[PDB]
């Protein structure tokens, strides 16, 4: 149950709440008030989940669905059958977010580590709760979240994309997927970089951080450095689901057209709006 | 149909990567082992993969993993329960015996080597012609702990030459002598360099050095570990 | 309040680092560019050197010829004005042959033509760039780890732009260079092909993609939450475990019940990244030459 060196770091203390009461292990895992609440909260979604699936009569995985309130409940409850079920899981699945990010906060304060990892987290609760509880609420309904089922998500996701025209013209949502795929760049290349120095040519001698940057130096011209690659690492990512959130929360409550047609902002400029020529004149 | 066999060729291959993947991330820490030291009985469905043998550079030698595991240094700690699951206690000062969040592993005792074999950390004075280059010089500054009381004097930056970084600053104490305080856990103010992690009186405490023109990763461990492990165990007088 | 490591507080400069020397041709390296202490807050201050040879002036040859095919024919597109270039320039396109044409040489000029040309370009930028990954880390002795991904990413593209186009018959399949016309291409492709959702490829190359945000915010955030005890310095780490790379395992064991070693998260790190690519390019690879419909192909499993 524990790893060879575990045991030293196995001590009391860290807790937000309780003291001592939660203040131990299953297994590998850590538990602590968060822990619990974690799985309250999630034993619940779980068991409403199943609830709906009775309602709507399937135990398919990829039939099941949750929808959220039809329009005409606005921003108000609904009947449990009618949208309340999701209302009440969604209030679940944030819980048992926070609570996640809480107990990492517990295991960060008993290992005196940083707590960058529960922060990381915290931007995924929120692109999360931009999309089932930020936007919806401004946009003024419940409806305008989207559904708890494997493909109905990807069916909300194609509707309302194509709700604005092809959504590719979403500047936010481009910027969002630049750090995507940067970040996948990235990625791939600090795995390789550091694996390519660990694991040299057959019966070579490890390569060291200084070969590192060597090799970038020399493919690129520039070498961002061991401690810079990981800062990298994170803001490609968290960056990338900020865009995420902000290019829906501005989808239905700033912006309502085909989004084709912001970038004739640009085109219509008035010292080149009316010239003759190219693919806008 | 042919895409059919390739997404079924696909989820076989991948369940193949993920146990290749998983026994390559247990090359250190296994077998796992019961809270007395000894093999645990369920050690789960992937196996330890085939040893490989990493050659270290400059002459340092080699390391085979996965291979027999000891920590190689005495915990003061105690079991606080009869049954599996629950903290082991500090029977002394934790701190000072280098457990829980203040622990250290008994790295090497030598210092890390750059690409040319020259010591990768070494205070400012002996890194030439390396200089600030940006930001407040600490140099000079005082060092406040938590308490809010002054501890030391910052008296150099010990630098990580390949990588053009602050690792440490070099504290004196009231005694004359000095300590390396991570760079990571201070915050360099106009007027002081503030310490959240330890009290003035626990500066003294921090692991010292053997030679003062390097530091070794076991000396490294000992003052990181130290100095983290008051965020934990100096938490009485912060109040700040 | 403590500090969170995300940029230095205090820089440190000293004489340009050459970089180390193995089996590299000394001679084919240029000399070191300036040091931005803006970058320094955040990574290395340093620019340059960077390893020229023949290899490396093919790619950047080629590569150029293949940007400035493009801007010649916007320029064009344009009737030479200057502001209509600005103006319309995510709106130009470098088009390919239409489908009459085959995947014959003999596509006119402008109607395919020098999409052809510029594609040429491309492929030798690209794979002359793929070979100096891996001559650049031969010469220092290391692994091919990066050739070998990067190989990933050219699969993708190699199928978008020559494989698939030459199964279906025609070069009009492949992408053509432009800003907004490569989004249409896209949107039209997933039209086509029945909606891309339900490509069992494109859903795998997603959770590839999502898991590479997901696994690097996770690396990124432990390397930096244990960088208070050397935890970037990942190949000392490796080579002989210190605190920094405990703590970094056990926060992710008690989390969710099992963890990485220092090396082994690189390992991670690089497959999540490459299967985003590999999966895509056979899903896009098998869209038009095997399954018509994906929709259709769903409702049938096969
Ligand atoms: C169609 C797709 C088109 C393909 C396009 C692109 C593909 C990209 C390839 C991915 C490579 C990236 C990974 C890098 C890597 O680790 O390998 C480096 C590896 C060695 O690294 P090195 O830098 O030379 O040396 C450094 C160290 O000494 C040694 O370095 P090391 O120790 O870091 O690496 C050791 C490496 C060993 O080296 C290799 O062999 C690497 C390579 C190849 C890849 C497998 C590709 C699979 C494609 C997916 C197919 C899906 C089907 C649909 O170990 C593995 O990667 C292991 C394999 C895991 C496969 C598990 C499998 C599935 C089997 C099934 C399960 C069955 C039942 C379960 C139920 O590279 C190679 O030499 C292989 C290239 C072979 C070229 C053949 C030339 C032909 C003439
Ligand atoms: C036809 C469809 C439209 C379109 C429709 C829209 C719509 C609509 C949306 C996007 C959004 C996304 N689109 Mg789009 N978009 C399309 C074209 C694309 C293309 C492409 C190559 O063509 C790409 C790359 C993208 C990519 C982008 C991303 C920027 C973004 C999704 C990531 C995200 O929000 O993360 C955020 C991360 C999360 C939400 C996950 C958080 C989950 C956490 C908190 C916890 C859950 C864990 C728990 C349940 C697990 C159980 C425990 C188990 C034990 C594991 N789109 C086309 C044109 N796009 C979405 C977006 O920006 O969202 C904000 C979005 O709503
Ligand atoms: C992010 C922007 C859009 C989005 C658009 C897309 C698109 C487009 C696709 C997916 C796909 C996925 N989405 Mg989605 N989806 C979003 C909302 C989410 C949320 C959420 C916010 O809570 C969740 C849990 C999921 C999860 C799912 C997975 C079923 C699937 C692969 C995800 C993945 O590997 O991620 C990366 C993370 C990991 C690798 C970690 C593993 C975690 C996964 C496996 C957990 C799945 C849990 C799921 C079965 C629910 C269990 C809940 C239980 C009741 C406890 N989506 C929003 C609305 N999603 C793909 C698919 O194939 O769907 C069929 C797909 O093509
Ligand atoms: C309306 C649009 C369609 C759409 C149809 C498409 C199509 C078509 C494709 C994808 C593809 C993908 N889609 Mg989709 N997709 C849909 C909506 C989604 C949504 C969503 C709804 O949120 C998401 C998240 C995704 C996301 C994804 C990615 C997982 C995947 C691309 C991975 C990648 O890294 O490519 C980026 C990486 C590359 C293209 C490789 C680049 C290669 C190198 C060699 C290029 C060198 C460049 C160099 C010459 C230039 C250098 C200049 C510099 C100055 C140096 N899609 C909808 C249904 N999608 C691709 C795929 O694989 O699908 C299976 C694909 O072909
Ligand atoms: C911000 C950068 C990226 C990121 C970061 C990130 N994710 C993280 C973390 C961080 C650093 C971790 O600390 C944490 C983790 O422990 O990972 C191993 C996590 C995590 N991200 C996860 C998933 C995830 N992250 C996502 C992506 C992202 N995470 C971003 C791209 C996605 C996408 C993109 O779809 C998914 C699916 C988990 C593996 C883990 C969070 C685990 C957790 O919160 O557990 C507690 C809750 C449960 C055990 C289940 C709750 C059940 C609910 C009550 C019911 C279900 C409701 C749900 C809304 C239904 C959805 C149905 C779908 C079909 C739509
Ligand atoms: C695993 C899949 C992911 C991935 C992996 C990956 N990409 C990679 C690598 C790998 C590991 C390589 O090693 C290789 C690399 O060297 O990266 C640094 C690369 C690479 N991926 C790149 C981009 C890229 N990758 C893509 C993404 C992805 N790459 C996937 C997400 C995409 C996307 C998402 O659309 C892009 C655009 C390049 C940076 C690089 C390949 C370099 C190349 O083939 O260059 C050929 C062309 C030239 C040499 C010059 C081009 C000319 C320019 C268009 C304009 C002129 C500018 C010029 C550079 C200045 C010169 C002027 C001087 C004379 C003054
Ligand atoms: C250098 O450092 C590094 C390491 O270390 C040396 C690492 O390990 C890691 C960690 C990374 C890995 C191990 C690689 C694999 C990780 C991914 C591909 C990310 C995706 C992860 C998953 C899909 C697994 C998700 C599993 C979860 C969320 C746990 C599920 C557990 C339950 C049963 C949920 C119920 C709640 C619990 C367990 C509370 C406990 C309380 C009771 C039992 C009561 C990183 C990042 C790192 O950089
Ligand atoms: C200011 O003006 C100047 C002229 C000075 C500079 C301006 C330049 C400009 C504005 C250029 C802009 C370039 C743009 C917008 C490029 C955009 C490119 C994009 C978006 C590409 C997207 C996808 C590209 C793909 C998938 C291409 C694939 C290519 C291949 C796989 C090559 C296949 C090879 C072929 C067809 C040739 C076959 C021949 C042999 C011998 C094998
Ligand atoms: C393998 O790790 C990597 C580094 O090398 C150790 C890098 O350096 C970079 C490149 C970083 C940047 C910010 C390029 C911009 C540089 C200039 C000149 C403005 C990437 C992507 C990388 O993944
Ligand atoms: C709200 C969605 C319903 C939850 C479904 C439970 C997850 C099961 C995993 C889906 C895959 C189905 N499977 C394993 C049979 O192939
Ligand atoms: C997303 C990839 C799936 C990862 C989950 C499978 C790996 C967890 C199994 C590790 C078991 C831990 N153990 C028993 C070896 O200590
Ligand atoms: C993907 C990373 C791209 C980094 C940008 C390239 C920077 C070029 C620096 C080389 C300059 C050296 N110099 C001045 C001697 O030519
Ligand atoms: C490197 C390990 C990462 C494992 C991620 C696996 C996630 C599975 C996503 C389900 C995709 C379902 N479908 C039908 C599109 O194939
Ligand atoms: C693709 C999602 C799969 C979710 C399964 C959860 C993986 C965690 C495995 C941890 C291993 C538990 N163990 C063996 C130590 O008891
Ligand atoms: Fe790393």
């Amino acid at each position: 149950a524990l790893l060879s060196f575990e045991r030293k770091y196995r001590v009391p203390g860290g807790t937000l709440v309780g003291g001592n009461l939660f203040d131990f292990w299953v297994g590998p895992f850590y538990v602590g008030f968060f822990g619990v609440a974690t799985f309250f909260f999630a034993a619940l979604g779980i068991i409403l989940i199943a609830w709906s699936a009775v309602l709507q009569g399937t135990w398919n995985p990829q039939l099941i669905s949750v929808y959220p309130p039809a329009l005409e409940y606005g921003l108000g409850g609904a009947p449990l059958a009618k949208g309340g079920l999701w209302q009440i899981i969604t209030i679940c699945a944030t819980g048992a977010f926070v609570s996640w990010a809480l107990r990492e906060v517990e295991i960060c304060r008993k290992l005196g580590i940083g707590y960058h990892i529960p922060f990381a987290f915290a931007f995924a609760i929120l692109a999360y709760l931009t999309l089932v509880l930020f936007r919806p609420v401004m946009m003024g309904a419940w409806g305008y979240a989207f559904p708890y089922g494997i493909w109905t998500h990807l069916d909300w996701v194609s509707n309302t994309g194509y709700t604005y025209g092809n959504f590719h013209y979403n500047p936010a949502h481009m910027i969002a997927i630049s750090f995507f795929f940067t970040n996948a760049l990235a990625l791939a290349l600090h795995g390789a970089l550091v694996l390519s120095a660990a694991n040299p040519e057959k019966g070579k001698e490890m390569r060291t951080p200084d070969h590192e940057d060597t090799f970038f130096r020399d493919l690129v011209g520039y070498s961002i450095g061991t401690l810079g690659i990981h800062r990298l690492g994170l803001l490609l990512s968290l960056s990338a689901v900020f865009f995420s959130a902000l290019c829906m929360i501005i989808t239905g409550t700033i912006w309502f057209d085909q989004w084709v047609d912001w970038w004739q902002w640009w085109v219509k400029l008035p010292w080149w709006a009316n010239i003759p020529g190219g693919i806008n004149g | 149909d042919l895409a059919s066999l390739a997404i079924y060729s696909f989820w076989i291959f991948l369940a193949g990567l993920i146990y290749y993947l998983q026994t390559e991330n247990m090359r250190e820490g296994y077998p796992l082992e019961n809270e007395d030291g000894t093999p645990a009985a369920n050690q789960g469905p992937f196996p330890l993969p085939k040893p490989k043998t990493f050659i270290l550079p400059h002459g340092r030698g080699t390391l085979t993993v996965p291979g027999p595991e000891s920590e190689d240094r005495p915990i003061a700690l105690a079991r606080t329960a009869v049954s599996e699951g629950f903290p082991h206690a500090p029977t002394g000062d934790p701190m000072k015996d280098g457990v829980g969040p203040a622990s250290w592993v008994a790295r090497r005792d030598l210092p890390e080597l750059d690409g040319h074999g020259h010591n990768k950390i070494k205070p400012m004075k002996a890194a030439a012609g390396f200089h600030v280059s940006a930001g407040k010089n600490p140099i000079g500054l005082p060092v406040r702990g938590c308490d809010l009381e002054i501890a030391g004097k910052v008296v150099d930056i010990w630098v990580d030459i390949p990588e053009q970084m602050a690792r440490f600053l070099e504290v004196e104490l009231k005694d004359g002598s000095t300590r390396l305080l991570p760079m990571q856990m201070v915050k360099v103010q106009s007027n002081r360099v503030h310490v959240n992690a330890l009290s003035s009186d626990l500066f003294a405490g921090i692991p010292t050095i053997k030679s003062p023109t390097e530091v070794t990763l076991l000396e490294e461990d000992k003052i990181c570990g130290y100095v983290a492990g008051g965020l934990m165990y100096a938490a009485p007088k912060r109040k700040s | 309040a403590e500090y969170q490591n995300i940029f230095s507080q205090v820089q440190v400069r000293g004489p340009a680092d050459l970089g180390m020397t193995e089996d590299v041709n000394l001679a084919n390296r240029s000399g070191v560019g300036p040091f931005s202490t803006l970058l320094g807050w955040f990574g290395n201050a340093q620019l340059g050197p960077i390893y020229l040879g023949s290899l490396g002036v093919l790619s950047l040859f080629s590569g150029l010829m293949w940007f400035f095919t493009i801007g010649i024919w916007f320029w064009y597109q344009a009737g030479w004005n200057p502001a209509v270039f600005l103006r319309d320039l995510f709106f130009f396109s470098l088009e390919p042959p239409a489908p009459e044409y085959g995947l014959s040489f003999a596509a006119p000029l402008k109607e395919g033509g020098l999409w052809l040309i510029a594609s040429f370009f491309m492929f030798v930028a690209v794979w002359s760039w793929w070979g100096r990954t891996y001559l650049r880390a031969q010469a220092l002795g290391m692994g091919k780890h990066t050739a070998w991904a990067f190989l990933s990413a050219i699969w993708l593209w190699m199928v978008l732009g020559f494989i698939r186009p030459i199964l279906m018959g025609s070069w009009s399949e492949a992408v053509p260079y432009g800003i907004f016309s490569h989004l249409d291409w896209t949107n039209n492709f997933s039209l086509v092909h029945g909606n891309l959702f339900y490509n069992p490829f494109h859903g795998l190359s997603i959770a590839f993609l999502y898991g590479s945000a997901l696994l690097f915010a996770m690396h990124g955030a432990t390397i930096l939450a244990v960088s208070r005890f050397g935890g970037e310095r990942e190949l000392e780490q490796i080579a002989d475990r210190g605190t920094a790379a405990e703590r970094a395992a056990l926060f992710w064991r008690w989390t969710m019940g099992f963890n990485a070693t220092m090396e082994g998260i690189h390992r991670w790190a690089i497959w999540m990244a490459v299967l985003v690519t590999l999966t895509g390019g056979i899903g896009i690879l098998l869209s038009g030459t095997v399954v018509d419909n994906w929709y259709v192909w769903g409702q049938n499993h096969g």
